[PDB]
């Protein structure tokens, strides 16, 4: 996340860090004791037995025995397109259930087939690249976003910081966006480069897919 | 000052490959960005074989396809600006075999 | 070298094994002796270090017979096109004198103009891949025949017959390929080309530097 702020401690007991060979390259969401919800494009190419699924954790930098961790059981995915970036969510199954907890919490998602509308104030969060050669961040970022329609396709739920150049950031695909306290967004794309501040970060819309889920964590 | 990974890679442009056996460095146990790996990949065009960011543009076809470690591949169009937003090891890049078509 | 044989070990002393670095990378290219202090190869194999192997068979070991060299110069023709790989020929100053041996000597050029007529054999060595999968230890050579320009002139765009050969059957799995840029097409026991380009596949024909064409500039390079 590009322009953002540190989290508060355990403010997202439902985000997650996926870590392969001791490094992040996606976020995730606890959306059930056994599953994690997360962009399709994330696992594609990669060996999914290594990737180790993180939760409760705010600083990657230090070691917090509040982490809890699981490897990864069975995937389950709806349509992914490589070509055009569409349907870009997976749904992670784990070795393990987690113990909810004071750092740890299952999300909560929206209904199938709604939409926000032009205006709605969102918020992103992830652990990725913090922008001009900062590196990856260690402390979980957060960032105001809005979501817009100009230069989006209705295959995707779009966001843009007006005003400002910030925005999400790699790292941070597979990130929930949240909204009304519901996890409507993936992070799946950006245009140009991060934090743009002239074209939109791309979503996918967790709200066009809530029947399959739900179909796979009841 | 700090190890690399060296990467094989071929460039083919309208049907021709200059037959020397090249590599990319990629530092070694790092990770990367498809916005990363994508200018290191238009930066060899140019240097290697001259291809601007306009022949791109105006070619009939300009991708690459990148073979993962696992055995699994990814073809990247390079006249797209559309990049996904994860975060990859350099370890995990078997080959990478660039083709640029004017016609 | 594809669809070649092992070569009898130092039975083409001519032959250098070429070591190319650079910041963002590496790359691995034949050449060949033409002269104590220098070395022949292609122009696309310029790097900012380049290391040179003579006297060598298998250049994983260290064999006794082998002298490694630096270009102290790599003068790329100054008209070489990367675009096109045209004017693809870049002459090497060693940074001392060779050493002349059975294992390590120069090879002849042409004469100024010389021809190659159509069906003449040749011979191609190096160290290149053997195929997509697998790669060689030791110099490997084959035997491929030039060809009449028009086998290579719809094929690329940009051959030139008065300054490239084309080479190699069509039918065959006979070719020079990934690795063997630089090395010498041998004629009559005399350098007429250098292993230049091809397609993708490997598949014939592929196209050599003619030596004869340039020599004027390499005569005065050297002098
Ligand atoms: C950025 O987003 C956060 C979270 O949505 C906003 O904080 C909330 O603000 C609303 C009122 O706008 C309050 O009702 C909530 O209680 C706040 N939640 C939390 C967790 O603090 C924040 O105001 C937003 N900032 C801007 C400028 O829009
Ligand atoms: C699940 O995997 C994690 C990480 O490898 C490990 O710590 C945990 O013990 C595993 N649990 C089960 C039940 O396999």
């Amino acid at each position: 996340i590009v322009g953002g702020r540190r989290a508060r401690p355990h403010a997202w007991p439902f985000m997650v860090s996926l870590q392969l060979r001791g490094g992040h390259f996606c976020g995730a969401t606890l959306i059930a004791p056994n599953f994690v919800m997360s962009a399709a494009h994330c696992v594609a190419n990669v060996n999914v037995r290594a990737v180790r699924v993180v939760l409760g954790a705010h600083n990657l930098s230090r070691r917090e025995p509040t982490r809890q961790v699981f490897a990864v059981q069975r995937i389950f995915e709806n349509g992914y397109d490589p070509v055009n970036l569409l349907n870009d969510i997976v749904i992670l199954q784990l070795n393990g259930s987690a113990t909810i907890n004071a750092n740890v919490q299952v999300a909560q998602l929206p209904a199938q087939g709604r939409r926000l509308g032009n205006g709605v104030q969102c918020l992103a969060m992830g652990w990725g690249l913090l922008g001009r050669n900062r590196g990856i961040a260690s402390v979980l970022q957060e960032l105001n976003v809005t979501v817009v329609t100009s230069l989006c396709r209705r295959s995707n739920v779009c966001t843009l910081v007006r005003g400002r150049q910030a925005g999400v950031c790699f790292g941070d695909s597979g990130s929930p966006l949240v909204c009304n306290g519901l996890i409507h967004g993936i992070a799946s794309f950006v245009r140009g480069g991060c934090a743009s501040g002239l074209y939109p970060d791309a979503f996918a819309p967790v709200a066009q897919f809530v029947n399959w889920i739900d179909s796979i964590i009841q | 000052a700090k190890e690399m990974q060296n990467v094989p890679y071929t460039i083919a442009v309208d049907g021709i490959m200059a037959f020397n056996q090249s590599y990319l460095n990629l530092p070694k146990d790092s990770q990367l960005s498809y916005l990363d790996l994508g200018n290191k990949v238009k930066a060899l065009l140019y240097d290697e074989r001259g291809v601007t960011p306009e022949k791109i543009r105006n070619a009939k076809s300009a991708v690459y396809t990148i073979t993962w470690k696992d055995g699994s591949k990814k073809e990247v169009d390079l006249k797209k600006d559309s990049y996904t937003a994860n975060l990859f090891d350099s370890n995990s890049i078997k080959q990478i075999d660039i083709n640029v078509k004017t016609k | 070298i594809i669809g070649g044989r092992e070569s009898r070990p130092h039975s083409r002393p001519y032959m250098a094994y070429l070591q190319i670095q650079s910041p963002a990378g590496q790359s691995r290219c034949g050449g060949f002796l033409v002269r104590e202090d220098f070395v022949l190869t292609a122009a696309h194999c310029w790097g900012s270090n380049i290391n040179v192997t003579l006297g060598a068979h298998n250049i994983q070991r260290r064999e006794n017979t082998q002298q490694h060299i630096t270009a102290r110069r790599a003068i790329r023709h100054p008209q070489y096109n990367q675009r096109t790989i045209q004017n693809d020929i870049m002459l090497l100053q060693l940074s001392r004198r060779v050493r002349r041996n059975r294992n390590v000597n120069p090879v002849a050029l042409p004469r100024a103009q010389e021809g190659l007529r159509p069906g003449t054999l040749c011979t191609v060595a190096g160290w290149g891949r053997v195929s997509m999968r697998r790669g060689t230890d030791t110099l490997r050579e084959v035997q491929l025949r030039v060809q009449r320009d028009r086998q290579c002139l719809r094929i690329f765009g940009s051959y030139d017959p008065r300054r490239q050969i084309c080479v190699g059957d069509r039918r065959e799995r006979k070719a020079a390929f990934k690795g063997d840029s630089g090395g010498p097409l041998l004629c009559n026991n005399v350098a007429h080309g250098i292993v230049s380009y091809g397609k993708s596949s490997g598949v014939p024909p592929e196209v050599f530097t003619r030596v004869s064409s340039f020599l004027p500039w390499i005569r005065t390079t050297m002098r």
